[PDB]
Protein backbone atom coordinates (compact mmCIF):
# COMPACT_ATOMS: atom_id res chain seq x y z
CA UNK A 1 0.00 0.00 0.00
CA UNK A 2 0.71 3.29 -0.87
CA UNK A 3 0.79 6.47 1.33
CA UNK A 4 -1.66 9.14 1.57
CA UNK A 5 -3.45 11.62 4.27
CA UNK A 6 -6.52 10.03 5.63
CA UNK A 7 -8.07 12.62 4.99
CA UNK A 8 -7.92 16.54 3.50
CA UNK A 9 -10.59 19.59 4.15
CA UNK A 10 -10.26 22.77 1.65
CA UNK A 11 -12.47 25.45 0.61
CA UNK A 12 -13.67 27.13 -3.63
CA UNK A 13 -11.22 28.97 -5.39
CA UNK A 14 -7.97 28.34 -3.15
CA UNK A 15 -5.61 24.94 -3.93
CA UNK A 16 -5.20 21.48 -2.58
CA UNK A 17 -2.32 19.56 -2.69
CA UNK A 18 -2.94 15.55 -1.98
CA UNK A 19 0.74 13.65 -1.78
CA UNK A 20 1.36 9.68 -1.96
CA UNK A 21 4.11 8.49 -1.13
CA UNK A 22 5.34 4.77 -2.34
CA UNK A 23 9.32 3.56 -2.51
CA UNK A 24 11.88 3.00 -5.02
CA UNK A 25 10.39 0.30 -6.43
CA UNK A 26 7.57 1.66 -7.69
CA UNK A 27 6.51 6.01 -7.90
CA UNK A 28 10.51 6.17 -7.94
CA UNK A 29 11.32 4.12 -10.76
CA UNK A 30 8.49 4.90 -13.37
CA UNK A 31 6.59 7.38 -14.98
CA UNK A 32 3.46 5.46 -14.12
CA UNK A 33 1.86 7.19 -11.30
CA UNK A 34 -2.03 7.47 -11.85
CA UNK A 35 -4.93 9.20 -9.93
CA UNK A 36 -8.22 8.19 -9.40
CA UNK A 37 -11.40 9.82 -8.19
CA UNK A 38 -14.57 8.25 -7.02
CA UNK A 39 -17.95 9.32 -5.88
CA UNK A 40 -19.88 7.49 -2.67
CA UNK A 41 -22.09 5.01 -5.34
CA UNK A 42 -19.39 5.13 -8.14
CA UNK A 43 -16.73 3.40 -9.79
CA UNK A 44 -13.34 4.97 -9.39
CA UNK A 45 -12.57 7.57 -12.70
CA UNK A 46 -9.34 7.97 -14.30
CA UNK A 47 -7.69 12.15 -13.55
CA UNK A 48 -4.09 11.81 -14.42
CA UNK A 49 -2.07 9.22 -15.84
CA UNK A 50 1.58 8.54 -16.02
CA UNK A 51 2.10 10.77 -13.44
CA UNK A 52 1.21 14.41 -15.33
CA UNK A 53 -0.94 14.08 -18.28
CA UNK A 54 -4.78 14.63 -18.45
CA UNK A 55 -7.12 12.10 -19.16
CA UNK A 56 -10.30 13.08 -21.10
CA UNK A 57 -12.55 15.16 -19.77
CA UNK A 58 -10.28 17.06 -17.06
CA UNK A 59 -9.68 19.99 -16.28
CA UNK A 60 -6.12 21.64 -15.59
CA UNK A 61 -7.76 22.18 -11.90
CA UNK A 62 -5.81 18.64 -11.89
CA UNK A 63 -1.97 18.98 -11.95
CA UNK A 64 0.19 15.96 -11.60
CA UNK A 65 3.37 16.09 -10.00
CA UNK A 66 6.25 13.57 -8.64
CA UNK A 67 9.28 14.15 -6.04
CA UNK A 68 11.40 10.88 -6.45
CA UNK A 69 9.23 8.89 -4.11
CA UNK A 70 6.32 11.15 -3.83
CA UNK A 71 3.45 11.44 -6.28
CA UNK A 72 1.07 14.67 -5.82
CA UNK A 73 -2.17 16.07 -7.03
CA UNK A 74 -2.38 19.71 -6.76
CA UNK A 75 -6.08 21.34 -7.55
CA UNK A 76 -6.96 24.34 -8.14
CA UNK A 77 -9.79 27.29 -8.42
CA UNK A 78 -11.73 24.74 -6.38
CA UNK A 79 -15.49 23.51 -7.01
CA UNK A 80 -17.63 21.28 -4.97
CA UNK A 81 -18.18 17.87 -6.49
CA UNK A 82 -14.98 16.65 -5.45
CA UNK A 83 -16.41 15.91 -1.66
CA UNK A 84 -14.98 12.55 -1.80
CA UNK A 85 -11.89 10.12 -2.55
CA UNK A 86 -8.60 10.56 -4.20
CA UNK A 87 -6.77 7.23 -4.54
CA UNK A 88 -3.26 7.17 -6.05
CA UNK A 89 -1.94 4.16 -8.13
CA UNK A 90 2.05 3.64 -9.63
CA UNK A 91 3.38 0.64 -11.86
CA UNK A 92 5.82 -1.75 -9.44
CA UNK A 93 9.01 -3.47 -11.07
CA UNK A 94 7.00 -6.90 -9.83
CA UNK A 95 4.83 -5.74 -13.02
CA UNK A 96 2.15 -4.99 -10.77
CA UNK A 97 -0.39 -1.98 -9.88
CA UNK A 98 0.16 -0.51 -6.59
CA UNK A 99 -2.84 2.05 -4.98
CA UNK A 100 -2.61 4.27 -1.81
CA UNK A 101 -5.04 3.97 0.80
CA UNK A 102 -7.47 7.18 -0.42
CA UNK A 103 -7.24 10.55 0.41
CA UNK A 104 -10.87 11.03 1.73
CA UNK A 105 -11.58 14.76 0.87
CA UNK A 106 -14.19 17.22 2.24
CA UNK A 107 -14.62 20.07 0.30
CA UNK A 108 -16.50 23.17 1.48
CA UNK A 109 -18.28 25.60 -0.91
CA UNK A 110 -21.63 23.76 -0.88
CA UNK A 111 -24.51 24.50 1.42
CA UNK A 112 -25.47 20.72 2.50
CA UNK A 113 -28.28 18.72 2.79
CA UNK A 114 -28.71 17.35 6.44
CA UNK A 115 -29.62 14.29 7.83
CA UNK A 116 -33.05 13.84 8.66
CA UNK A 117 -32.45 11.04 12.15
CA UNK A 118 -35.05 8.98 13.97
CA UNK A 119 -34.44 6.97 16.96
CA UNK A 120 -36.35 3.75 17.96
CA UNK A 121 -36.57 2.14 21.14
CA UNK A 122 -36.33 -1.47 21.25
CA UNK A 123 -39.99 -2.54 20.55
CA UNK A 124 -41.80 -4.21 24.00
CA UNK A 125 -42.71 -7.38 21.63
CA UNK A 126 -38.91 -7.46 21.09
CA UNK A 127 -37.95 -6.96 25.11
CA UNK A 128 -40.39 -9.53 25.63
CA UNK A 129 -38.52 -12.06 23.56
CA UNK A 130 -34.95 -11.16 25.58
CA UNK A 131 -33.48 -9.10 22.53
CA UNK A 132 -33.04 -5.90 22.06
CA UNK A 133 -32.09 -3.42 19.27
CA UNK A 134 -32.12 0.46 18.94
CA UNK A 135 -32.78 1.65 15.18
CA UNK A 136 -31.47 4.75 13.87
CA UNK A 137 -32.75 6.12 10.43
CA UNK A 138 -30.89 8.89 8.58
CA UNK A 139 -32.09 9.74 5.77
CA UNK A 140 -32.10 13.23 2.82
CA UNK A 141 -28.18 13.80 3.19
CA UNK A 142 -26.10 15.11 0.85
CA UNK A 143 -22.75 14.50 0.31
CA UNK A 144 -23.34 10.82 0.76
CA UNK A 145 -20.85 10.54 4.00
CA UNK A 146 -21.68 10.23 7.08
CA UNK A 147 -19.82 8.60 10.57
CA UNK A 148 -22.42 7.14 13.23
CA UNK A 149 -21.63 7.23 17.42
CA UNK A 150 -23.50 5.25 19.34
CA UNK A 151 -23.82 6.21 23.04
CA UNK A 152 -25.23 4.64 26.34
CA UNK A 153 -25.55 7.70 28.51
CA UNK A 154 -22.49 9.69 27.86
CA UNK A 155 -20.14 7.19 26.87
CA UNK A 156 -19.11 5.62 23.45
CA UNK A 157 -20.80 2.06 22.28
CA UNK A 158 -18.76 0.31 19.51
CA UNK A 159 -19.94 -3.49 20.02
CA UNK A 160 -23.47 -4.57 18.75
CA UNK A 161 -23.41 -1.82 16.09
CA UNK A 162 -23.78 -2.41 12.72
CA UNK A 163 -24.21 0.42 9.96
CA UNK A 164 -25.17 0.19 6.07
CA UNK A 165 -23.17 2.07 3.94
CA UNK A 166 -25.14 5.66 2.44
CA UNK A 167 -26.75 4.46 -0.59
CA UNK A 168 -28.43 6.84 -3.07
CA UNK A 169 -32.01 7.71 -1.66
CA UNK A 170 -34.43 8.14 -4.90
CA UNK A 171 -34.18 12.15 -4.41
CA UNK A 172 -30.57 12.14 -5.03
CA UNK A 173 -30.10 12.31 -1.21
CA UNK A 174 -28.77 9.37 0.44
CA UNK A 175 -29.64 7.55 3.55
CA UNK A 176 -28.15 4.70 5.41
CA UNK A 177 -29.24 2.86 8.85
CA UNK A 178 -27.20 2.02 11.87
CA UNK A 179 -28.21 -0.97 14.20
CA UNK A 180 -26.75 -0.99 17.93
CA UNK A 181 -27.94 -4.76 19.70
CA UNK A 182 -28.50 -4.73 23.81
CA UNK A 183 -29.77 -7.18 26.57
CA UNK A 184 -32.66 -5.73 28.01
CA UNK A 185 -31.16 -5.35 30.98
CA UNK A 186 -28.73 -3.25 29.24
CA UNK A 187 -31.68 -0.94 27.61
CA UNK A 188 -33.24 -0.79 31.05
CA UNK A 189 -30.17 0.15 32.95
CA UNK A 190 -29.39 3.48 31.69
CA UNK A 191 -30.49 6.76 31.31
CA UNK A 192 -30.57 6.49 27.67
CA UNK A 193 -29.04 5.85 24.77
CA UNK A 194 -28.45 8.07 21.96
CA UNK A 195 -27.12 8.10 18.15
CA UNK A 196 -25.35 10.69 16.76
CA UNK A 197 -25.04 11.18 12.92
CA UNK A 198 -22.09 13.36 11.49
CA UNK A 199 -21.91 14.88 8.44
CA UNK A 200 -20.13 17.88 7.19
CA UNK A 201 -18.47 19.21 10.59
CA UNK A 202 -22.26 18.72 11.83
CA UNK A 203 -23.92 16.26 14.10
CA UNK A 204 -27.76 15.46 14.45
CA UNK A 205 -27.93 13.40 17.66
CA UNK A 206 -31.27 11.42 18.89
CA UNK A 207 -31.78 9.99 22.11
CA UNK A 208 -34.11 7.63 23.54
CA UNK A 209 -34.62 6.42 26.83
CA UNK A 210 -36.69 3.67 28.85
CA UNK B 1 -20.02 3.69 -26.79
CA UNK B 2 -16.63 1.51 -24.62
CA UNK B 3 -18.81 -0.33 -22.17
CA UNK B 4 -17.89 -3.04 -19.16
CA UNK B 5 -21.06 -4.62 -17.90
CA UNK B 6 -20.31 -7.12 -14.51
CA UNK B 7 -22.58 -10.00 -13.06
CA UNK B 8 -24.93 -9.45 -10.36
CA UNK B 9 -23.84 -9.94 -6.92
CA UNK B 10 -23.59 -12.74 -4.79
CA UNK B 11 -23.27 -15.07 -2.00
CA UNK B 12 -21.42 -17.55 -0.74
CA UNK B 13 -20.57 -19.42 2.38
CA UNK B 14 -16.60 -19.02 4.18
CA UNK B 15 -14.29 -21.43 1.87
CA UNK B 16 -15.91 -21.73 -1.02
CA UNK B 17 -15.12 -20.55 -4.65
CA UNK B 18 -17.12 -17.45 -6.67
CA UNK B 19 -17.13 -16.57 -9.98
CA UNK B 20 -17.93 -13.21 -11.68
CA UNK B 21 -18.03 -12.37 -14.88
CA UNK B 22 -17.37 -8.77 -17.10
CA UNK B 23 -19.09 -8.67 -20.72
CA UNK B 24 -17.26 -6.26 -23.17
CA UNK B 25 -19.05 -4.26 -25.51
CA UNK B 26 -18.21 -1.70 -28.11
CA UNK B 27 -14.62 -3.22 -28.05
CA UNK B 28 -12.79 -6.37 -28.57
CA UNK B 29 -12.29 -7.50 -24.80
CA UNK B 30 -9.17 -9.40 -26.16
CA UNK B 31 -7.58 -6.06 -27.47
CA UNK B 32 -6.97 -5.11 -24.68
CA UNK B 33 -5.47 -5.96 -20.73
CA UNK B 34 -8.32 -6.68 -18.04
CA UNK B 35 -7.75 -5.25 -14.45
CA UNK B 36 -9.48 -6.67 -11.21
CA UNK B 37 -9.51 -4.40 -8.52
CA UNK B 38 -11.84 -4.75 -5.37
CA UNK B 39 -12.66 -2.64 -2.84
CA UNK B 40 -14.35 -3.60 0.71
CA UNK B 41 -17.35 -1.75 1.84
CA UNK B 42 -16.15 1.37 3.17
CA UNK B 43 -13.02 0.52 2.76
CA UNK B 44 -10.05 1.36 -0.50
CA UNK B 45 -9.44 0.00 -3.67
CA UNK B 46 -6.85 -3.24 -3.68
CA UNK B 47 -5.41 -4.02 -6.95
CA UNK B 48 -5.97 -7.78 -7.56
CA UNK B 49 -4.49 -8.73 -10.84
CA UNK B 50 -4.49 -8.26 -14.95
CA UNK B 51 -4.76 -10.61 -17.59
CA UNK B 52 -4.17 -10.73 -21.38
CA UNK B 53 -6.85 -12.14 -22.82
CA UNK B 54 -4.56 -13.55 -26.18
CA UNK B 55 -2.16 -15.41 -24.24
CA UNK B 56 -3.90 -16.24 -20.94
CA UNK B 57 -0.67 -14.74 -18.91
CA UNK B 58 -1.66 -12.84 -15.77
CA UNK B 59 -0.27 -11.71 -12.98
CA UNK B 60 -1.22 -10.80 -9.27
CA UNK B 61 0.41 -10.13 -5.87
CA UNK B 62 1.77 -12.98 -4.23
CA UNK B 63 -1.59 -11.80 -1.38
CA UNK B 64 -4.00 -13.24 -4.38
CA UNK B 65 -1.84 -15.85 -6.28
CA UNK B 66 -3.08 -18.96 -5.60
CA UNK B 67 -6.26 -17.90 -5.03
CA UNK B 68 -7.39 -16.94 -8.37
CA UNK B 69 -8.14 -18.22 -11.36
CA UNK B 70 -8.68 -15.35 -14.18
CA UNK B 71 -10.11 -17.08 -17.87
CA UNK B 72 -11.36 -15.40 -20.81
CA UNK B 73 -14.09 -15.83 -23.38
CA UNK B 74 -13.64 -14.04 -26.37
CA UNK B 75 -16.08 -15.66 -28.50
CA UNK B 76 -18.38 -13.88 -25.82
CA UNK B 77 -16.69 -10.93 -25.47
CA UNK B 78 -16.51 -12.37 -21.35
CA UNK B 79 -13.68 -12.24 -18.64
CA UNK B 80 -13.87 -13.88 -15.56
CA UNK B 81 -12.63 -13.81 -12.03
CA UNK B 82 -12.54 -16.88 -9.92
CA UNK B 83 -11.65 -16.51 -6.29
CA UNK B 84 -11.34 -19.39 -4.08
CA UNK B 85 -11.89 -20.01 -0.16
CA UNK B 86 -13.50 -17.19 0.42
CA UNK B 87 -13.63 -15.70 3.78
CA UNK B 88 -15.51 -13.05 5.51
CA UNK B 89 -12.31 -10.50 4.32
CA UNK B 90 -12.76 -11.50 0.81
CA UNK B 91 -16.15 -9.38 1.36
CA UNK B 92 -16.07 -6.70 -1.38
CA UNK B 93 -17.52 -5.30 -4.59
CA UNK B 94 -15.32 -6.48 -7.32
CA UNK B 95 -14.38 -4.16 -10.55
CA UNK B 96 -13.16 -5.35 -13.70
CA UNK B 97 -11.48 -2.76 -15.99
CA UNK B 98 -9.54 -2.05 -19.14
CA UNK B 99 -6.29 -0.91 -19.29
CA UNK B 100 -3.99 -0.85 -21.88
CA UNK B 101 -3.62 -1.87 -25.66
CA UNK B 102 -2.20 -5.25 -26.06
CA UNK B 103 0.97 -5.38 -28.23
CA UNK B 104 4.46 -7.39 -28.05
CA UNK B 105 6.46 -4.56 -28.94
CA UNK B 106 5.07 -2.37 -26.40
CA UNK B 107 3.96 -3.57 -23.12
CA UNK B 108 1.54 -1.70 -21.03
CA UNK B 109 0.59 -5.20 -18.72
CA UNK B 110 1.76 -3.21 -15.64
CA UNK B 111 -0.04 0.48 -16.50
CA UNK B 112 -2.46 1.06 -14.07
CA UNK B 113 -4.58 3.33 -16.77
CA UNK B 114 -8.21 1.95 -16.76
CA UNK B 115 -9.95 4.27 -18.89
CA UNK B 116 -13.18 1.94 -18.38
CA UNK B 117 -14.85 0.59 -15.30
CA UNK B 118 -17.73 -1.69 -14.77
CA UNK B 119 -20.33 -0.94 -12.60
CA UNK B 120 -18.62 -3.58 -9.98
CA UNK B 121 -19.86 -6.84 -8.60
CA UNK B 122 -20.78 -7.26 -4.72
CA UNK B 123 -19.64 -10.62 -3.40
CA UNK B 124 -20.85 -11.05 -0.02
CA UNK B 125 -19.72 -13.89 2.63
CA UNK B 126 -22.21 -15.40 5.03
CA UNK B 127 -22.02 -19.22 6.66
CA UNK B 128 -25.97 -18.27 7.23
CA UNK B 129 -28.53 -20.48 5.18
CA UNK B 130 -32.21 -19.38 4.51
CA UNK B 131 -34.23 -18.06 7.54
CA UNK B 132 -37.23 -16.32 7.94
CA UNK B 133 -37.67 -12.19 9.58
CA UNK B 134 -39.06 -11.55 12.97
CA UNK B 135 -40.96 -8.32 12.04
CA UNK B 136 -41.64 -5.92 14.87
CA UNK B 137 -43.58 -2.78 15.04
CA UNK B 138 -42.10 0.44 15.75
CA UNK B 139 -44.21 2.84 17.56
CA UNK B 140 -45.02 6.64 16.74
CA UNK B 141 -42.80 8.24 19.41
CA UNK B 142 -45.91 9.16 20.94
CA UNK B 143 -44.35 12.62 20.97
CA UNK B 144 -44.18 13.18 17.16
CA UNK B 145 -47.02 14.21 11.46
CA UNK B 146 -45.62 11.05 13.51
CA UNK B 147 -43.01 8.26 12.41
CA UNK B 148 -43.93 5.23 12.54
CA UNK B 149 -42.15 1.72 11.41
CA UNK B 150 -41.21 -2.27 11.23
CA UNK B 151 -38.61 -3.58 11.81
CA UNK B 152 -37.47 -6.63 10.24
CA UNK B 153 -34.67 -8.80 12.08
CA UNK B 154 -32.70 -10.99 11.43
CA UNK B 155 -33.46 -12.81 7.72
CA UNK B 156 -31.92 -14.45 4.75
CA UNK B 157 -31.55 -14.27 2.27
CA UNK B 158 -32.37 -11.48 0.49
CA UNK B 159 -34.79 -9.45 -0.48
CA UNK B 160 -37.38 -8.70 1.89
CA UNK B 161 -40.47 -6.82 -0.23
CA UNK B 162 -42.25 -4.43 2.44
CA UNK B 163 -45.67 -2.37 1.46
CA UNK B 164 -47.75 -0.76 3.93
CA UNK B 165 -51.92 -1.01 4.51
CA UNK B 166 -51.30 -4.13 0.95
CA UNK B 167 -50.39 -0.82 -0.58
CA UNK B 168 -53.19 1.57 -0.17
CA UNK B 169 -50.36 3.78 1.53
CA UNK B 170 -47.21 4.82 -0.10
CA UNK B 171 -47.06 8.77 0.87
CA UNK B 172 -43.62 8.77 3.10
CA UNK B 173 -43.09 5.30 3.23
CA UNK B 174 -39.26 4.93 3.08
CA UNK B 175 -37.96 0.89 2.96
CA UNK B 176 -34.12 1.04 4.07
CA UNK B 177 -31.65 -0.95 2.22
CA UNK B 178 -30.90 -4.10 4.69
CA UNK B 179 -27.79 -3.84 6.51
CA UNK B 180 -25.71 -7.10 6.19
CA UNK B 181 -24.78 -8.42 10.01
CA UNK B 182 -21.58 -9.34 11.09
CA UNK B 183 -23.69 -12.43 12.22
CA UNK B 184 -24.32 -13.00 8.43
CA UNK B 185 -28.55 -12.26 8.62
CA UNK B 186 -29.74 -9.23 7.14
CA UNK B 187 -31.90 -6.59 8.80
CA UNK B 188 -33.80 -3.68 7.28
CA UNK B 189 -36.63 -1.50 8.66
CA UNK B 190 -39.07 0.67 6.76
CA UNK B 191 -40.85 4.09 8.00
CA UNK B 192 -43.48 6.06 7.08
CA UNK B 193 -44.45 9.35 8.36
CA UNK B 194 -47.86 10.10 8.78
CA UNK B 195 -50.29 13.26 10.27
CA UNK B 196 -50.58 12.23 14.00
CA UNK B 197 -53.91 13.26 14.23
CA UNK B 198 -54.53 10.27 12.24
CA UNK B 199 -53.20 7.67 15.10
CA UNK B 200 -55.93 6.29 17.07
CA UNK B 201 -58.24 5.59 14.20
CA UNK B 202 -56.34 4.61 10.72
CA UNK B 203 -54.76 1.28 11.96
CA UNK B 204 -51.43 0.45 10.21
CA UNK B 205 -49.74 -2.31 8.69
CA UNK B 206 -46.49 -3.39 7.15
CA UNK B 207 -47.23 -6.24 4.71
CA UNK B 208 -43.48 -7.91 4.94
CA UNK B 209 -42.99 -10.52 2.41
CA UNK B 210 -39.82 -13.12 2.28
CA UNK B 211 -40.48 -15.26 -0.72
CA UNK B 212 -37.16 -17.68 -0.10
CA UNK B 213 -38.50 -19.13 3.23
CA UNK B 214 -42.03 -18.80 1.81
CA UNK B 215 -43.64 -16.43 4.81
CA UNK B 216 -45.65 -13.23 4.84
CA UNK B 217 -46.09 -10.86 7.85
CA UNK B 218 -48.79 -8.26 7.91
CA UNK B 219 -47.73 -6.62 11.68
CA UNK B 220 -50.12 -3.81 12.78
CA UNK B 221 -48.04 -1.30 14.37
CA UNK B 222 -49.59 0.95 17.11
CA UNK B 223 -48.66 3.61 19.40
Amino acid sequence: VLTQPASVSGSPGQSITISCTGSSSDVGSYNLVSWYQQHPGKAPKLMIYEVNKWASGVSDRFAGSKSGNTASLTISRLQAEDEANYFCSSSTNSATVIFGGGTKLTVLGQPKGAPSVTLFPPSSEELQANKATLVCLISDFYPGAVTVAWKADSSPVKAGVETTTPSKQSNNKYAASSYLSLTPEQWKSHRSYSCQVTHEGSTVEKTVAP
Amino acid sequence: QVQLVQSGAELKKPGASVKVSCKASGYTLSDYYVHWLRQAPGQGLEWVAWINPTSGRTISPRKFQGRVTMTTDTSMNVAYMELRGLRSDDTAVYFCARGGWISLYVDYSYYPNFDSWGQGTLVSVSGASTKGPSVFPLAPSSKSTAALGCLVKDYFPEPVTVSWNSGALTSGVHTFPAVLQSSGLYSLSSVVTVPSSSLGTQTYICNVNHKPSNTKVDKRVEP
